[PDB]
RNA sequence: AGGACCGAACCGACUAAUGUUGAAAAAUUAGCGGAUGACUUGUGGCUGGGGGUGAAAGGCCAAUCAAACCGGGAGAUAGCU
RNA sequence: GCUCGCCGGAAGACCAAGGGUUCCUGUCCAACGUUAAUCGGGGCAGGGUGAGUCGACCCCUAAGGCGAGGCCGAAAGGCGUAGUCGAUGGGAAACAGGUUAAUAUUCCUGUACUUGGUGUUACUGCGAAGGGGGGACGGAGAAGGCUAUGUUGGCCGGGCGACGGUUGUCCCGGUUUAAGCGUGUAGGCUGGUUUUCCAGGCAAAUCCGGAAAAUCAAGGCUGAGGCGUGAUGACGAGGCACUACGGUGCUGAAGCAACAAAUGCCCUGCUUCCAGGAAAAGCCUCUAAGCAUCAGGUAACAUCAAAUCGUACCCCAAACCGACACAGGUGGUCAGGUAGAGAAUACCAAGGCGCUUGAGAGAACUCGGGUGAAGGAACUAGGCAAAAUGGUGCCGUAACUUCGGGAGAAGGCACGCUGAUAUGUAGGUGAGGUCCCUCGCGGAUGGAGCUGAAAUCAGUCGAAGAUACCAGCUGGCUGCAACUGUUUAUUAAAAACACAGCACUGUGCAAACACGAAAGUGGACGUAUACGGUGUGACGCCUGCCCGGUGCCGGAAGGUUAAUU
């Protein structure tokens, strides 16, 4: 659940922790760790591409099975773990032949619960199977877009996707954006919602928590000199111009999706 | 086993100093200006051939040459290799 | 006051040293110009 | 417990005086802020000039910055001195 | 040489970087040194740096670089796979004493250790580019056990006082000893052992992982420190003989206990938190190919090897970076006594210095200070600067409030020394003795001894007891910004920027956007509870009307309309 904390300093005052008691107090599964190192927002040319990234706490990478494959072997959930990589929680889970794997944690779920992947498997939250075998009207999550590729839709921490219609080789998804999308129906999905659903119910409290999450501060554009932004400069607070990106194209309203390849799949846009 | 040309190449000189004479009279070591590429086994085998003496062990060091000025014109002496060679006991050397 | 030259010979040989010049095309064209001028010290390197 | 308090190292530079051909091409002295953090620091790397980088002052990028430095066009041009 | 003064968490000692002979000795004073100069980091000559164990090198990898092929690019070239480099991180091993003018964990003495061959003999499944384990990791907090170390007593040696007293509860000095080896302790972690099976670990695997079944809770791992040995040794106050007055040679007592005690060790621990905390190798183990009674594997022993390079000296500076023998900058390590909470500060030890012009005189005036009648901000743009407050314990403490604060609010009281309580108390530590004991580095009791606050009462001194150094000025109203932060290196630290929070908007993933002629990369190994851009800036109450204008979004009936034909 949430807590507010008592305001026994400034900048403790407005904080909300999301705490979860049953997340596993101790070190994660050291096969399925690996290293990931930080970009600082900088590509292989070393220029900053995506600004306002840097710093923050050192993070390892949990390798998480989205692709999700061990079909008709039952597994049982060992434990739930924090993941610093991603907004949801993960589950360390244990198959009958003694592979352990990391999954996303679905919403109901706890230690000792039984999961099964693939086509037979019983339609409980956690289970994964093709969505020609999902019955229509289910909430599912961690959703393949191409078959075999792995779960790309609804991963973060309180979301899920609606299955609206199935016409032959395709199903139709109501996404979390409120898009409607045709996806080929031999894609996999996992039942139920993704777990840590009060994740938005945090608030951060101070600048330091944003810095530990590795977010360098954002200078807004009208502060600058007009060499630096389009918005820049002017005596006192002036801004007699239409609001743009720093490379000078419109940001309130103007649509940017250009991809004519995928446009047969988009049934309806968001609104 | 090291070639006779190389063994005759290695030793340049005995070195004369107070520290040379005191180490000779006390701890039974000679000191040699040797070749600057000469290794410890080369020095040991060379002196064991070439003064027919028994040696314990050899320590080397590199001397770095000083920087001088012959009048105005600046100038550097050569580096060279300096070998502390202790003999086995009751070996004399001339 | 921390002045600008703050030496270390690893950084010096990595930045202006001989193989650093010799790796790239214009860095050779440094060494072409310094030979053709006739410099006694070619690179920075001891 | 804490971007908590007081306060050394450390980091910084708010006030005054001196200094202004200085001990110093920005410091000393007396006080001053932070001092477990958005801290500070060593070593190495990466980002190159209409470019970088910037908790944004047009700041900084080798005592140089409303476009670094070096060489070249180049003896630019100069109705001006 | 005798005094004096200064530093002493440094102005001492040691490393890394950086420098490059500045180190030591002889010799010289032309130049250099802000003066003289016999002196020197100056000139000239000679000497001086010794390693299996220190470091580099080497093995391993991070960021990152290069990059066979490959992809892309007018050319140049860009990116990148296999790889191969790249420490600032991981990986084997030496300490004590002595020695030179200058080196020493390198040389000498004593005592060890590590890794590789080789060769024996004993034994018999060896083998990897692969599997598994391990290496292997955060912040904060908390004690407990210790140690470095210090203090006191004991012991040993010396002393009996320049001037009153000082054979004593007197003064001074010393009271040191490592690595290794053996023991395995406080502690911490973990249930072990056997048997069977198995969709997993790219193939295999006796190894791991997972399922069973049986048996015993006592077995394994780790581990400071102590103890014994090292050590009948070395060292050792001092003495005794010579003297190149520099020092040399010889001899050499005591060498214990108690208490205190780290920020060092156990501790890569434990507890807690969220912001969830490198890799690879050495190492352990498994088997694959292969071999085959060989090779190899491990065991003791014997023997050989451990190359090369650096090693002087400066290192918070006269030797490095600042043009200077420059009030500057410069990372890490050691951390004594008294008082003190303290690495503050004061005086000191060890140690090191007196800052490379002196000598007078004692005008104005300048600078740094001390004090001041009476007044107390009248000065002034402005209490600028000065002055003033300052510690600990206890009492007490307002408006307002987001209930946390405000608040150390304000303000006041006690403070030294001596005695008694109490020949030193509460407390801490804890020997003998005794008992138990599966027997020890054991468990009880027992308190010797040592250390030791805090308070009360009484007395006493001074003008003054937080006496020096050190060490908040306080209150009221109000503008602005919520706050901690950030900023114009070198005239601006703010109301400027940032910020948590909010709102709009874009973006369905080969996303949007950005750097890129492109490949490619960031975003992100993330997936609308996510990311980017814009504006606003905690929180409370809110956020009214206008779409005419300019943008933006949607529509496509008509008008206008390019290349093309």
């Amino acid at each position: 659940a949430v807590v507010k904390c008592k305001p026994t300093s400034p900048g403790r005052r407005h904080v909300v922790k999301v705490v979860n008691p049953e997340l596993h107090k101790g070190k994660p599964f050291a096969p399925l760790l690996e290293k990931n190192s930080k970009s600082g927002g900088r590509n292989n040319n070393g220029r900053i591409t995506t600004r306002h990234i840097g710093g923050g706490h050192k993070q390892a990478y949990r390798i998480v099975d989205f692709k999700r494959n061990k079909d008709g072997i039952p597994a049982v959930v060992e434990r739930l773990e924090y993941d610093p990589n991603r907004s949801a929680n993960i589950a360390l889970v244990l198959y009958k032949d003694g592979e352990r794997r990391y999954i996303l944690a679905p919403k109901g779920l706890k230690a000792g619960d039984q999961i099964q992947s693939g086509v037979d498997a019983a339609i409980k939250p956690g289970n994964t199977l093709p969505m020609r075998n999902i019955p229509v009207g289910s909430t599912v999550h961690n959703v393949e877009m191409k078959p075999g590729k792995g779960g790309q839709l609804a991963r973060s921490a309180g979301t899920y996707v609606q299955i609206v219609a199935r016409d032959g080789a395709y199903v139709t998804l109501r996404l979390r954006s409120g898009e409607m999308r045709k996806v080929e129906a031999d894609c996999r999905a996992t039942l139920g919602e993704v777990g840590n659903a009060e994740h938005m119910l945090r608030v951060l409290g101070k600048a330091g928590a944003a810095r530990w999450r590795g977010v360098r501060p954002t200078v807004r554009g009208t502060a600058m000199n007009p060499v630096d932004h389009p918005h820049g400069g002017g005596e006192g607070r002036n801004f007699g111009k239409h609001p743009v990106t720093p490379w000078g194209v419109q940001t309130k309203g103007k649509k940017t999706r250009s991809n004519k390849r995928t446009d047969k799949f988009i049934v309806r846009r968001r609104s | 086993m090291i070639r006779e040309e190389r063994l005759l190449k290695v030793l340049r000189a005995p070195h004369v100093s107070e520290k040379a004479s005191t180490a000779m009279e006390k701890s039974n070591t000679i000191v040699l200006k040797v070749a600057k590429d000469a290794t410890k086994a080369e020095i040991k085998a060379a002196v064991q051939k070439l003064f027919e003496v028994e040696v314990e062990v050899v320590n080397t060091l590199v001397v770095k040459g000083k920087v001088k000025r012959h009048g105005q014109r600046i100038g550097r002496r050569s580096d060279w290799k300096k070998a502390y060679v202790t003999l086995k006991e009751g070996q004399n050397l001339d | 006051m921390k002045r600008t030259f703050q030496p270390s010979v690893l950084k010096r040989n990595r930045s202006h040293g001989f193989r650093a010049r010799m790796a790239t095309k214009n860095g050779r064209q440094v060494l072409a110009r310094r030979r053709a001028k006739g410099r006694a010290r070619l690179t920075v390197s001891k």
